[PDB]
């Protein structure tokens, strides 16, 4: 109410716990006490790509500007 | 059966034919510095940054678009590998204006991160650096034509996905301009999805433009609304 | 090289020298620099909220 | 031979190339299509 | 063996350098076009490839490719995609005057060569790309096409045999990069004129996705005469490794600069003086000699007085051999200004795929202009050596290398003139 | 200072003219230079004694 | 250097414009000369036809060509601005190109250049203060065995000299064109001497043949 700053009543807002696995994450969460929600790890699916696929006589990939 | 032996610095890995050097290095854990490649867009060998050295190879090739034959071995820490990358890095940072404060992607650049981790330090070319007049691509995307490193990632995106096909290159050599020839505005679908694709701070967001800076914002998971896809 | 008042300069016969590039918040160790920018009524990038917390500044 | 045995080119008009291309428009090998008429068909 | 090349008549390859008997298929039939060619065409492709690899024909065009190896890479079986023969009728590398002369004088021998090439390696049709500045000789080729089609000797079922073959001539619109190998192909393909990457070769995807090949006018114009003339005798011309007959284009500061026909190997002093004029005022008057034209480092006096003109000799003499642009320059001119004009040419004609040629030709333009005016200290000239070693082989095409080589030759041989120039301008600036 | 602009920030003339100096300035004062992992210790002869930093 | 639109007069499409249907028959001949499935190869000859119809090319011609040849027009503008045949600044009839690079500079280019400069008056790259005379210098055109050369519209001029400059431009401004061949003798690329090339009228198949 003097500066428009974001004063918070939160100790636990700026924490970030850095882990390497998921089982140890579950182990630490069961060890210290609280509950949690889990996202997966969504790796990029590799797709076949080629410049010789960018050009073709009878396929419809046509850059037409390079 | 389509399991190809390539060696990353001596270590073996099986690689499908047609897949490039870069997907092999992403299989083993390496990355190659790159601009005109993008993992979910088309492939061309424009930006020249991804050069790499093979054992027993007197010809340095661009690793973004190489069909991989059987039995390679790839140097990603060798001598002329770093020499070629530092050379190309000194090339790219000559016609780029001193705008890293007033750029909007100052926290999330690519020239900056690769010029730290792969570049030289004591520059050259004391006089020059021409500049290019801008024109508004629309009301929603702020456009400065000067910071364009001419990587040609927006153009191929438009040509293969957007289908509007009003964004090309004019002129030759040094004097090449990107975008629109007939000064016609670009108001189509996914016109905001070119600020995530332009790897430098050339095509930036008009309404966002000068309201934040990336190293001060904390992030949170969210779901797309006003659609049914999320 | 003495360091006191924390003033601001402006241009020679010109306007505000700051851009709101936020490097001073990025290097201010006690986080006393509070900057929320706005571009002005013409378009060139400038400020709104520029705050040096002199109780926190460590000079 | 002491005379330039060209100079049958000396009388060129503007439309000569394209008029020749129209003059040889016949007996052609069909220049075969492959399905479509354009990639943006 | 011969005495390293000394050409004598009755034993040439192709005639009509300048102003011969006529320009007509009658005169071409007098010179020897369309002589028993059906027995050459209707025989077998490996025999043509063996005549190539026995005669030892060298792949021309300024580069030095192997001929028969590439044309044997052209042996995929004919699937539902045809095969094209793209004739590069252009002139790059300023100094050239190479195939302007051929396509003005003798087009019907190019018709011979393109028919032999199309029937030879399994092609289907020839697309000729001529430079856009060549209206007169391109239209002479058009009238020759109308003559050959009024006779109807090529086309559907050519030479009385079941093998159709057509030639489509496309003019250009003006670029050095149209004279390249693959931006040639995509100047045909109706795109903007910019090359492709090299790991897709023309043996798989060329013109639109046809397995095509790109042929030089020198190799096409020699190509039926290789078969019909003396085999293993074309290998008996000049040096045994790189054997051949070739033009030699002597421009520069000589009496009546022109082009000649010789064999492969020749002493350069014999070539300059004893066949095309000679250096105005004396042999020892000149400042320098450059072979090749624009893709080639320079040659000083003591090297050009003795070195025989061969590819491997020039390569181990640190130079290329281009398209026979062997020109001289006298001491009365600013050779640094000449190099800077070449760099201005490189800036005016280059595309924008690769970042390094674009940025490096910009730096070399501004810095070679500064060396014309002699600005900095020689840390700048060793920095120019640094960038000229940075560019080499880091491109798509060969224009980056062709921008590297004259600067390289300048640094390798003409250090002290630059040193004195920069000291002169430093003392005039002060 | 040292001969490495990726360690020390450059001075004012290079900051106001050269591109690489501004890039190194900007990322060196946002992120700081990257440091390889290591658990090191050293100690100096401070006038109070073995001043150790770990 | 004016490579964006600049909606000037005699521009801002649709400026009123139409072709000849005989030229449409030419267009059908050129599209007949190309394989179907890749129909966009006709852009360069059709656009050359548009230049030979209308001297400097405007933009409504390019829009019409993009409508006919089923391509998006930005590719047509790319191929337009990519070359030096296709000039979009308004030019006239006599389009002087003075070629000067490596031998042409080395054989007195600037004598010819100042001769053209003080004969026409205006600076290089520009045009006269009326129509039909545009002076530009250009890169190599293939008269490398000659003087720095003078190209007018699909015609060459070789082996020039300042008095020949004055006489040729006297006839040009008077409306007379000389022979477009070389000068100073040497009616082809010749050594001017006593036939240092072949002397006997050649035979052909009488001497060495093979497998006949
Ligand atoms: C930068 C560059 C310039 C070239 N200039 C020419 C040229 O002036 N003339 C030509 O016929 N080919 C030119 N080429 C094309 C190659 O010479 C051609 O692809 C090759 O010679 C064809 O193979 P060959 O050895 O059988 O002739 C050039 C290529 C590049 C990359
Ligand atoms: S995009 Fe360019 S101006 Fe922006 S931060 Fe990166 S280098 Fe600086
Ligand atoms: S505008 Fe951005 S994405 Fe497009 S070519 Fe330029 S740098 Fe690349
Ligand atoms: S934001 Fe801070 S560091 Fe940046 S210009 Fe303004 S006062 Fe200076
Ligand atoms: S504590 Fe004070 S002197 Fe130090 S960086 Fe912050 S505002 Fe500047
Ligand atoms: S080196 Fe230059 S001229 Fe050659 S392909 Fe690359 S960008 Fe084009
Ligand atoms: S990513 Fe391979 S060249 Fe740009
Ligand atoms: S340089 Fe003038 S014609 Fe080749």
């Amino acid at each position: 109410p003097l500066m428009g700053w974001a004063s918070t009543a939160d100790p636990l807002s700026n924490l970030v716990l850095t882990f390497s696995t998921k089982e140890d994450a579950i182990a630490f969460a069961e060890k210290n006490g609280w509950s949690y929600d889990v996202e997966e790890r969504k790796v990029p699916k590799p797709k076949s790509k080629s410049y010789g696929a960018n050009f073709s006589w009878n396929k419809r990939t046509r850059v037409s500007t390079k | 059966s389509n399991l190809i032996e390539v060696f990353v610095d001596g270590q073996s890995v099986m690689v499908e034919p047609g897949t490039t050097v870069l997907q092999a290095c992403e299989k083993v854990g390496m990355q190659i510095p790159r601009f005109c490649y993008h993992e979910r867009l088309s492939v061309a060998g424009n930006c020249r940054m991804c050069l790499v050295e093979i054992e027993k190879a007197p010809k340095v090739v661009a690793a973004c678009a190489m069909p991989v034959m059987k039995g390679w071995n790839i140097l990603t820490n060798s001598e002329k590998t770093k020499k070629a990358r530092e050379g190309v890095m000194e090339f790219l940072l000559a016609n780029h204006p001193l705008d890293c404060p007033i750029c909007d992607q100052g926290g999330e650049c690519d020239l900056q991160d690769q010029s730290m981790m792969f570049g030289s330090d004591r520059s050259r070319f004391l006089e020059g650096k021409r500049a290019v007049e801008d024109k508004n691509i629309g009301p929603l995307v702020k456009t400065i034509m000067t910071r364009c490193i001419q990587c040609t990632r927006c153009i191929r995106f438009a040509s293969e996905i957007a289908g509007v096909d009003d964004l090309g290159t004019t002129g030759r050599g040094n004097d090449m301009q990107v975008g629109t020839y007939i000064e016609k505005m670009f108001m189509s679908e996914l016109s905001g999805n070119i600020i995530d694709i332009c790897p430098v701070g050339a095509l930036t967001s008009k309404p966002y433009a000068f309201t934040a800076r990336p190293w001060e914002t904390r992030k949170t998971e969210s779901i797309d609304v006003m659609d049914a896809v999320g | 090289r003495f360091r006191g008042e924390h003033a601001l300069r402006r241009y020679p016969s010109g306007e505000e020298r700051c851009i709101a590039c936020k490097l001073c918040e990025a290097v201010c160790p006690a986080q006393a620099i509070t900057i929320e920018a706005e571009p002005r009524a013409d378009g060139s990038r400038r400020t709104t909220r520029y705050d040096i917390d002199m109780t926190k500044c460590i000079y | 031979n002491t005379t330039y045995k060209n100079l049958q080119h000396h009388d060129y008009s503007t439309y000569t190339f394209l008029d020749l291309n129209l003059d040889l428009s016949k007996f052609r090998m069909p220049q075969p299509s492959s399905g479509r008429e354009s990639p943006r068909h | 063996k011969t005495s390293f090349g000394s050409l004598k008549d009755e034993d040439r390859i192709f005639t009509n350098l300048y102003g011969r008997h006529d320009w007509r298929l009658k005169g071409a039939q007098s010179r020897g076009d369309w002589y028993k060619t059906k027995e050459i065409l209707l025989k077998g492709p490996d025999w043509i490839l063996g005549e190539v690899k026995t005669s030892g024909l060298r792949g021309r065009g300024g580069a030095g490719f192997p001929t028969g190896l590439k044309w044997s890479f052209m042996n995929k079986p004919s699937d539902g995609r045809p095969k094209y023969l793209v004739v590069n009728a252009d002139e790059g590398e300023p100094g050239t005057c190479k195939d302007r002369e051929i396509i003005r004088h003798d087009p019907h021998k190019l018709v011979e060569g393109c028919l032999v090439g199309g029937r030879a390696m399994g092609a289907r049709a020839a697309y000729i790309y001529i430079r856009g500045e060549f209206y007169n000789e391109a239209s002479n080729l058009q009238v020759a096409i109308r003559e050959a089609y009024e006779a109807g000797l090529i086309g559907k079922n050519a030479c009385g045999s079941g093998y159709d073959f057509d030639v489509f001539v496309v003019r250009g619109a003006g670029a050095y990069i149209c004279g390249e190998e693959t931006a040639l192909i995509e100047s045909i393909e109706g795109k903007q004129g910019k090359p492709r990457l090299k790991p897709p070769f023309p043996a798989d995807v060329g013109v639109f996705g046809c397995p095509t090949t790109v042929a030089n006018v020198e190799t096409v114009a020699v190509s039926p005469t290789i078969c019909r003339r003396g085999g293993a005798w074309f290998a008996s011309f000049g040096r045994e490794r790189n054997s051949g007959t070739k033009l030699f284009n002597i421009s520069g500061h000589v009496n009546n600069p022109c082009t000649v026909e010789e064999e492969m190997s020749v002493p350069l002093k014999e070539l300059i003086e004893k066949h095309a004029g000679g250096v105005t005022g004396g042999w020892d008057n000149l400042l320098a000699v450059i072979p090749g034209g624009s893709s080639t480092p320079l040659i000083p006096k003591s090297v050009c007085e003795t070195v025989l003109m061969d590819f491997d000799a020039l390569i181990q003499a640190q130079t290329g051999l281009g398209t026979a642009a062997v020109i001289v320059m006298d001491r009365s001119t600013d050779i640094v200004k000449a190099i800077a004009r070449l760099i201005e040419f490189y800036k005016h004609e280059s595309c924008g795929q690769c970042t390094p040629c674009r940025e490096g030709v910009d730096w070399m333009n501004k810095v070679m202009a500064r060396f014309v005016r002699g600005d900095a200290r020689p840390a700048e000239i060793d920095s120019l050596w640094e960038i000229s070693k940075q560019i080499e082989g880091h491109t798509i095409c060969a224009l980056g290398d062709g921008a590297a080589w004259p600067v390289q030759g300048l640094i390798r041989h003409f250090r002290p003139e630059l040193e004195e120039r920069m000291q002169r301008f430093a003392q005039q600036h002060q | 200072k040292v001969d490495d602009a990726k360690v020390s920030p450059p001075k004012r003339a290079e900051m106001k003219t050269s591109m690489e100096s501004l890039i190194h300035h900007f990322k060196l004062y946002t992120e700081g230079y990257q440091v390889p992992p290591g658990a090191t210790y050293t100690a100096i002869e401070a006038p109070k004694g073995e001043f150790g930093v770990y | 250097a004016l490579f964006v639109h600049r909606d000037t007069p005699k521009n801002n499409p649709e400026t009123p414009f139409d072709f000849t249907p005989e030229n449409y028959k030419r267009i059908e001949a050129i599209v007949k000369n190309y394989p179907e499935g890749h129909k966009a190869a006709a852009v360069l000859p059709v656009l050359d036809l548009a230049q030979r119809q209308n001297g400097w090319l405007p933009i409504s011609a390019m829009n019409k060509v993009a409508e006919i040849l089923q391509v998006p027009p930005m590719r047509v503008y790319e191929v337009a601005t990519f070359y030096t045949m296709y000039n979009r600044k308004p030019v006239g009839k006599y389009h002087i190109q003075v070629c000067t690079t490596t031998p042409c500079m080395l054989r007195n280019s600037d004598s010819i250049l100042e001769a053209i400069q003080k004969k026409l008056g205006i600076k290089v790259g520009e045009t006269t203060p009326d129509k039909l005379f545009t002076l530009i210098e250009v890169e190599c055109l293939g008269a490398c065995v000659n003087a720095p050369m003078v190209q007018i519209n699909d015609n060459y001029y070789e082996d020039l000299t300042p008095k020949d400059i004055e006489e040729i431009i006297d006839e040009l401004k008077a409306g007379k064109i000389p022979k477009p061949g070389p000068r100073s003798g040497r009616f082809s690329c010749e050594p001017a001497g006593g036939l240092t090339s072949l002397t006997e009228p050649p035979k052909g198949p009488g001497f060495g043949v093979q497998a006949g």
